[PDB]
């Protein structure tokens, strides 16, 4: 009864509009440093939208156009490399109390994928390793997955921010100071006050 | 378990002798055995840092004290001699002495003497901008932590001369 | 002294950048063989009616705290610090070229966690996925190769027999063909 | 941060040019302009196979006036399509083998573009006590602060330990890191 959004639906999404859909979970991860939400739609968009191009290509003689449609589905995954390229670094990076917040609601199909796979080999390989590391007197009080072990939880790395938003003063939740908004300009800013415009997209980054 | 450092123990084993409010017992590693276990309130009483780095300044057990460069002499002064003062290699737990210790004396005094020095980045690297030559020619009056920016700050330029063109 | 050691470990890898000719685990004995020779000295009072609950271990608790503090984290380095620019040429290579030369448990760990990125990767179904090779449009699969010097003769692909070096060049389809790009091989196709 | 990030971006933008892929693009028909998406012209000029001619702000008049109107930025300027340190950087490379007046561009281009970061140090050169909730893009173009953008915010964190701490952390009478 929803029907008719601008995704893989009862319309044509252009080949450069399904490049704008997901442009900005690349780029906030970039200028950003934790866990942003991760959407597994695209395991039925981008495995799919493109596949049926290259059955069509399929269909691969020319000199012209096989590799037309092709230097796009180039330019499409030197971004799809590039996307979890981090996140496998991400988490990797963040295996230490991600398992926490990860384990609070277990979020849903936005905020992590099936980035859980990698939770039961990062304690296979962080024992089996350590089987031959320290074992006549293996770990003694702090014997599991450790306290003190965390990645990165300095959120206050400035940020820049894409305004693309209300111009005004537009006054959000936020504990810093938040006055004088900008369609164009800005005032530079953490990323732990303002976690909110972008699980709200509203705002933007850069 | 921290913001590290390849040198995680050369982070708090820089030796002050910060003096005794109290008598001594058996410093283990000294002079100490069955031989003393009793000394006088203030001695040259070295301490490096780990074993006192949550050990209660305000309890009576050690005293108000600095090493004399991180004294007013020096730095009260360096913050007014903060215009072409050089730091070299000369003490490099500079940066980051005061980002631990400073408050922990409790002289509540001297937190605010060592930004201004590190508020001068802000009209400093107005210089630092580019690279001219060689990988040495003056890469040598560093701190433990600006030098790693500061080939960074070369390093986003010297690609960025890649951005440029085929160069 | 108690694990300032690493100061040692800085040059092992100082020609083994993009030049290596072979790596050890080595140095590691008394760096290790103390560490828990120095328990029974970290036991010696573990719990123990000495002094009978007093301040007089809590300065030495730190000594035997710190102690393992260091050791741990450093030993992180020893696979972390190899296991990073190890990564790196194994995203350079899957395991078509491993090492020229418990770490193969953690390996193969390693290699069994990279899966869920294979999963998705390429399709729903999974793609052991090209990121590191053939920005080359593909053109006709049957003409052979050159190379720059390669060095710890792998190529187990496909082909009659190639010679991993410059002038590893024989009659080698593109199923062969598909290993390495910038470890001293592409001058040339 | 890089040299392509941008070309991973800026020549997705279109424009018409001169000579069917599904797209909004038209199919293609001799002496009839076509919009294309940049990455084409690659694929054409370097294919010799078409010309092209630019965007209207690529002119020695419209950016010979903005030469003085940026003297009112203070703040910032005009920015016509804000990318003309990438489009250029390919346009000057292959459209000059017919295109005219490819100097004086050369020339202004650089005589913008190493200008209004010549200010960005003095603008920066105003940040004083963590000014952190003040900033500026107002008009803002695009090919600048990737060049600043590694450098001190991965400085000022641990500045920011005692700049940004002040509004939401105290201590005693003295500030506090």
């Amino acid at each position: 009864g929803l029907e008719d959004e601008d995704d893989d639906d009862m319309e044509q999404i252009t080949a450069q509009k399904v490049l704008e859909i997901i442009e900005t979970a690349w780029i906030n991860e970039m200028c950003a440093p934790e866990i942003l939400p991760s959407q597994t739609d695209m395991l039925e968009l981008m495995v799919s939208q493109v596949a049926h191009m290259e059955e069509q290509m399929r269909d691969d003689k020319n000199d012209f156009r096989a590799v037309v449609h092709s230097m796009e589905l180039e330019r499409v995954r030197y971004i799809m490399a590039s996307y979890l390229r981090c996140r496998l670094q991400k988490i990797e990076t963040f295996t230490q109390h991600i398992l926490n917040q990860e384990e609070s609601r277990e979020p849903d199909d936005k905020r992590l994928s099936p980035e859980t796979k990698f939770a039961q080999e990062f304690a296979s390989n962080v024992d089996e390793y350590f089987h031959k590391v320290a074992t006549q007197y293996m770990p003694n009080q702090q014997r599991g997955e450790a306290e003190q072990r965390i990645v990165t939880p300095n959120l206050m790395s400035h940020v820049f921010l894409k305004a693309n938003v209300a111009v005004p003063a537009v006054i959000v939740g936020v504990d810093d100071e938040e006055v004088d908004m900008a369609a164009g300009s800005q005032h530079i800013i953490p990323y732990q006050l303002v976690a909110d415009l972008i699980q709200n997209n509203q705002a933007q980054l850069i | 378990p921290n913001y590290y450092s390849i040198e995680d123990i050369f982070v708090t084993q820089e030796k002050v002798e910060c003096r005794v409010n109290t008598k001594l017992q058996r410093m283990g590693f000294l002079d100490s055995g069955a031989e003393s276990d009793d000394l006088e309130p203030g001695r040259t009483v070295n301490l490096p840092l780990w074993y006192i780095k949550e050990l209660k300044v305000n309890n009576a057990y050690f005293t108000v004290a600095v090493p004399d460069i991180y004294r007013n002499v020096h730095k009260a002064v360096c913050e007014a001699e903060t215009t072409h003062i050089e730091l070299g290699r000369l003490h490099p737990y500079f940066y980051e002495f005061g980002r631990y210790l400073t408050p922990y004396d409790r002289n509540h005094v001297i937190g605010r003497i060592i930004f201004e020095t590190l508020r001068q980045r802000v009209r400093h690297l107005l210089d630092i901008s580019k690279s001219d030559g060689q990988a040495a020619k003056a890469e040598h009056r560093l701190d433990n932590i600006e030098a790693k920016l500061h080939e960074a700050g070369v390093r986003t330029n010297s690609q960025y001369i890649e951005w440029l063109q085929m160069t | 002294m108690f694990g300032e050691k690493a100061f040692d470990l800085l040059k092992e890898l100082e020609r083994s950048s993009q030049t290596i000719p072979a790596f050890d685990d080595d140095g590691v004995r008394q760096v290790l063989e103390e560490i828990k020779a120095i328990f029974e000295e970290n036991v010696a009072q573990a719990s123990s009616y000495n002094a009978s609950g007093d301040r007089s271990l809590w300065p030495l608790l730190n000594f035997r705290h710190a102690a393992l503090q260091r050791n741990k984290r450093c030993l992180l380095a020893y696979l972390y610090e190899r296991c990073r620019r190890i990564k790196a040429l194994r995203w350079e290579f899957g395991p078509i070229i491993p090492g020229d030369i418990p770490e193969v448990t953690f390996f193969n760990n390693y290699s069994k966690s990279l899966a869920a990125y294979m999963c998705s990767a390429g399709y729903n179904q999974g793609l052991p996925i090209d990121l590191t090779n053939n920005l080359r449009p593909p053109k006709s699969l049957y003409i052979e190769v050159r190379c720059m010097e390669d060095y710890g003769k792998f190529e187990l692909d496909d082909g009659e027999v190639i010679h991993l070096k410059k002038n590893s060049q024989h009659y080698l389809p593109r199923a062969q063909v598909e290993s390495l790009v910038r470890q001293g091989i592409l001058h040339h196709i | 941060m890089d040299p392509s990030i941008i070309e991973f971006i800026g020549e997705k933008c279109m424009i018409s040019i001169i000579p069917l892929i599904y797209g909004p693009v038209g199919p293609f028909r001799a002496g009839f302009p076509v919009f294309v998406p940049l990455w084409m012209a690659t694929h054409l000029r370097k294919q010799q196979k078409c010309r092209i001619v630019p965007p209207e702000w690529m002119d020695m008049d419209i950016l010979e006036e903005i030469k003085e109107e940026e003297k009112r930025s203070k703040f910032f300027t005009k920015m016509p399509c804000e990318h003309y340190m990438v489009v250029a950087q390919l346009v000057m490379s292959t459209a000059p083998d017919d295109v005219p007046r490819c100097e004086e561009l050369r020339t202004v281009i650089k005589d913008i573009f190493d200008i209004r970061e010549s200010k960005l140090r003095t603008s920066i050169d105003a940040f004083i006590k963590g000014e952190g909730t003040y900033a500026k893009l107002d008009n803002l173009t695009l090919l600048e602060i990737h060049s600043v953008r590694p450098i001190l915010p991965y400085s000022l964190d641990h500045i920011a330990r005692y700049q940004r701490t002040a509004t939401a952390s105290q201590r005693d009478t003295s500030m506090l890191s």
